[PDB]
């Protein structure tokens, strides 16, 4: 449902290279469906429409300069100076994402998320569409290179 | 002594009045032995003499009587008529035939003179290479050779109807509605042959038939191969 | 295994080309097993498999394979049926058979899915009731048969006679003068037929013609007998 | 060393898929390492080359008559109605494949692989791979599209 | 004990004729009295019944043709005889184109009394020969004497 | 040059039946053979012509009844009684044959035959006119019967 | 000797027939031989032969005969006794008697039994003594004799005259006087006699007399003086 | 010398005396010469002479005596009647003989004249061909002969038989009682004689008988015996 995987690296555990998976569905200021793993483990969670509108108490502003900061800390939305140092305990399952910044830094959003005990189930489904994203990109490249290759027989006909 | 089984090819088959059974076999006798090959069909059977036990078997079974080695299947030879001499006979001359474990003997024992005139026949079971030469090979060349022979045949059938055309295409009609024959039409003679004549023209009986009317053929051939 | 024997009778002959020479065979395949039946019209070749003796083969050379004992005879005919119809098989298989020793081995490659198919047929020279039940026996009904063909063909291709005669001497007319069909005699016939054409026709020969142009009224002549 | 990630669907798991990797050189023949495994725990073989000769010969085939097959088995490279069954045992660890035909197998190759040292590093060195291939083919596929006119748009230039 | 003479040749002199009686008592199986001789020597044998029956067995002819054979080897080119001297043994076969055989052959024993041998023969053979004119004559004049019977 | 054999008796050798044969020409008057078989040796002679009145004269009978009287005797004329002197000396080859009718002794006719050389060689000649003839009147005891 | 002498003695002369003048002869034969005597009315001859001569002679006459000698003589006897008889009877044997010398033969010359038979009878001169005994003294005897019937009946003629006498004269009667038997005188009956009959009375003739109308007497005469 | 013989033979015989025989003697005498005969019934003794002979006898005997020979033999015939020529003085001068060797001495002494006349008679023993003819044939004559004068007599004394019965009825005076003679029977008559008067009429003795009665007959017989 219009995923988007995110290679993320836990503070708390580093060197560990996690896998956050965000599916927004259509409007992404409306339900928050997440999932993470790392090869072994594997967690879930979903932040409805009121869960998000509510956080704008919480970095109290309006929407709008909160979904922004959302996509660049999780859909990756890039930052020349953006950062952000992706946190969470597993023995509480409590989700936060916090932007770094010059010496200082403070949480942004969080997820009430909670585990599951289907591990194998979980990482095939990631496994099974990552494939995919990597593969249908090979298949892109194929037809899109013998098209930049065309341009020499037309060059000159 | 390749000498003998030349002849042997030759000499057609027959029908031969055992005692009990009966076989269709072939037999070339000389002054220096002979090579009979007897079949009933099943089983082929040969066996080759030469002077020498020809004497020795004599005495053996002719205890009564002292002939000399060579004489001896010179007189057996004018006694063997019961098959291309008229099939009656032969006088006394019963065959007795009794098989065992590919052993087959022909005990003849007959009439010389007036005396018990014996014989005995050692045919053992007979070779591959020679079953070859004498029913498989030749007798294939046979129906290979009559089926040339009935398409040549039947195809001058159609030539008879081809000339009938003429004068029936121009009135002059028959002057007996009897003589008119239907015309040849190669593919339905054929169908209805394997439903009328085939069902009995195959019985191969007991090989009896395959005698009294193939040997004018049989030996044309298996000496047109030699050739 | 005798319901498959049976079938082997009814198959007819396949002049199948080799490497070495060529050699006549019909086999007939089931689940219980096949029967094979080669010949060179010199020697005959037995072969009476079964599921057992098949997979001590099979899966004995074939190592990599996890063939079943039946299925594997099935994948087997496409292989052959394809081949003993005709000369029109894929490359795909040397079927370069050997033999010494009083025996004949059978030796089949080919190829399944492209998976390398490899088997033999480990013959030994046909016993005496089957060199003439598949061949001396049922060839001979052929002659027999065959020759009621001519006698009968010649009957009727004398009847014509009667009628195209009847014409001239009574009627009298004339025709085309180009079918001046001449009057038919089984003799006049039968002697040009063996001076002239007998020959190139009785021709045994490597085998060939022998079903090329024979092989069916076979089928038909067996048949004819048992069933 | 490049892979091949393909679906499977093992006797054990008849349902649940599972994900083959396969590395090697410039040539496969050469020894190339399987790496199966399900989202828990995977396992890694490894095959000599006159390991694989072996293997052909033993099939009645040549060289490059069972070096070809393979790639046509163990790589998935075959079509999708096509028919080839990889059964794993969760016991011994035996990994193996065959042709499937009229009720007829073949056993063109097989081989053993230790179970999986850590799930971990494994499952995320595919996963991780998948992103990176990916990503690899978005600034080479978001170049060959833009480059797709910029070597056509104005062939006067 | 009705005899029968009949003249034989031997082959082991062949040229001086010799003579062979045969008086056989009835039937021919039952047995009879054989004998040899020449003129000075003689040679009698007896082939009674039991050794008759033994010989169509060990010759393998049939008893129902054998016995009537011997009526034309014992009494009349067909059939041979060949007896050696100090051999005591006359061996006789039935000659025939190409070959002939054996017929049986007793051991004719020699008589050291030739004069009575001899003699008895011409005793009685004197009948068949001239006796017979008793029987010749009165045929020889009762026909020569009847033609002018069926004239009349 | 027929003849006709007939059994004897000698008065030396009682036992032995000697047998006499001699042949002639169409006339016994004109001589002729004597020979004699006692079934071992035999025992021949001739006649002449200046001799056959050498007998009938001798005795006291005309040449009219000269081999009459004699031929009862070789030639079983013995009668109801009828016998005659048949009498040969061996030892000493002297035939005699003198007319035996009531104690007396009519000399009629007596040759001087002996031995032959070859004597098994007669013997089986004799048998040979007897096994010759014999064939021929049984080939006219059926011949002229049923003519 | 005796016996056969006195018994030539006891026998009448006969006189046989010989081709020449019969000699009056009586022979007395016996078993122990014979003793004959012959004599021709002018010589006699008597011949006493015996068992002895009698082999000897016939041993010469008849050598080509044999016969016992004592026996011998019933045989020679039968040719002689019925001419002894009556000279006319059965000869039998010519008879050629030849005498000389003193001797004289008698060739009998006979056929007995069918067998020519043969016989001499070598007499001699007959002794003074015999000359008589038998003729001479014997034969005057009867003519002594005789002539007493002569006187006798001479005497019974005259006694009988008397009768006669007595009755013509003393009794003087008369008969017939035809039958008158005149006075017999002898003296007148004898001077008439031996002049007128004796003649033709007393001729000897050949003796053929004396062995008929008289012999009867001489043997009675003879058996009285001697024996 | 025929004419002494000749008269010798007529001349009727004599009886003569010595003392203890006598001889029966028939001398014939004449001036030629004499012929004498003399016998005694057994033989006969002859010795005829001639006149020359007679001298020197009638010397030699009659010494003192002298007589020529002629007139002599009469003075001697002077004996014929002392010979008793009709039975007379038989011993008027004694006679002699003697029977010594093969002749016969017969003296005769007399007294011719008172004178002592002697001669003696030199007799011979007589010839056979002399004593059939003096004897035999001349006395077997009068036997056979005189048979007649019995003959005649049986006629003559039976034909008296015959007179005398025609005096039997023509009468019957028998005078003389005894004279009555029996009828004769010619039969009965001969028989009597051989049975009561032969047994000593044939009696000879010594020949007197002879002499004084056949003589008379004699004489005519032997006279008669030739023409």
């Amino acid at each position: 449902m219009e995923r988007k995987i995110s290679r993320i690296h836990l503070v708390s555990e580093p060197s560990i290279t996690h896998f956050l998976q965000v599916s927004w569905e259509k409007t992404l200021e409306s339900g928050f469906v997440i999932t993470l793993t790392d090869g072994h483990s594997a967690w879930t969670g979903t932040v409805s429409e009121s869960e998000i509108s509510q956080e704008a108490d919480d970095m109290a502003m309006e929407k709008g300069k909160y979904v922004g900061e959302l996509r660049k800390a999780l859909l990756s939305g890039a930052g020349p100076a953006d950062v952000y140092t992706f946190n969470f305990s597993k023995e509480s399952c409590y989700f936060f994402f916090e932007k770094n910044l010059k010496d200082v830094s403070f949480r942004l959003g969080s997820f009430n998320l909670e585990k599951v005990e289907n591990p194998a189930e979980v990482i095939r489904e990631l496994i099974c569409y990552c494939l995919d994203t990597i593969a249908e990109n090979q298949a892109k490249n194929e037809h899109l290179q013998k098209e930049n290759e065309r341009l020499l027989r037309d060059w000159n006909d | 002594m390749e000498e003998l089984e030349q002849g042997l090819l030759m000499q057609p088959w027959a029908w031969l009045q055992l005692a009990e059974n009966s076989l269709l076999a072939k037999v070339f006798i000389t002054k220096q032995g002979y090579a009979l090959l007897v079949s009933d069909l099943q089983q082929v059977w040969h066996e080759q003499v030469d002077t020498s036990v020809v004497s020795q078997r004599a005495k053996e079974l002719n205890k009564r009587l002292t002939a000399p080695p060579a004489a001896f299947l010179c007189h057996l030879d004018n006694l063997l008529r019961p098959l291309l001499k008229d099939a009656a006979h032969p006088s006394e001359a019963t065959f007795s035939c009794d098989c065992v474990a590919d052993a087959l003997i022909l005990r003849v024992r007959s009439e010389l003179s007036g005396l018990p005139f014996y014989w005995n026949f050692h045919c053992m079971l007979a070779s591959p290479s020679l079953v070859s030469q004498h029913l498989i090979r030749p007798l294939m060349g046979m129906s290979l050779a009559l089926q040339c022979q009935v398409r040549e045949l039947a195809t001058l059938l159609h030539m008879k109807d081809l000339e009938i055309q003429d004068y029936q295409e121009s009135g002059a009609t028959l002057i007996r509605d009897r003589l008119k024959t239907e015309p040849f039409e190669e593919n339905s003679f054929l169908e209805q042959f394997m439903i009328e004549k085939l069902p009995e023209a195959c019985s191969i009986g007991d090989g009896k038939p395959f005698v009294m009317n193939l040997q004018d053929l049989y030996m044309a051939v298996t000496t047109q191969h030699h050739h």
